[PDB]
């Protein structure tokens, strides 16, 4: 009626590891969304080197 | 003298474990009918002499 003995391949015979699957990676990495305001452009900014 | 119609219902969904046959779910049905039993008329008579 029912098989009841499945030839499952994802189960390790020894039992050391939970699963034999490899956990594929989709190729996406995320950082924050912060963006530069660029606010110093308005002001006059001189460079001081000697003093 | 009558006209009928039928309506069908839902079907249920359920989880399955691998390697088994899940139980079925029934679907109900019903009917609706209309009858026709009465007629209406309007009649008028005109005499020949009164018509001419």
């Amino acid at each position: 009626s029912t098989p009841n003995v499945l030839t499952n391949v994802a189960v390790s015979h020894s039992g050391e590891v939970d699963s034999l699957l490899i956990e594929k990676f989709n190729g996406k990495v995320r950082e924050q969304y912060l963006k530069g305001e660029n606010l110093l452009s308005h002001f006059q900014v001189e460079t001081v080197t000697g003093t | 003298n009558t006209v009928s119609n039928k309506y069908l219902g839902e079907t249920e969904i359920q989880v399955l474990a691998p390697g088994q046959s899940p139980a079925a779910t029934p679907t109900k049905a019903d009917k609706n009918q209309v009858v026709i039993d009465t007629t209406v008329i309007a009649r008028n008579t005109v005499a020949m002499l009164h018509d001419v």
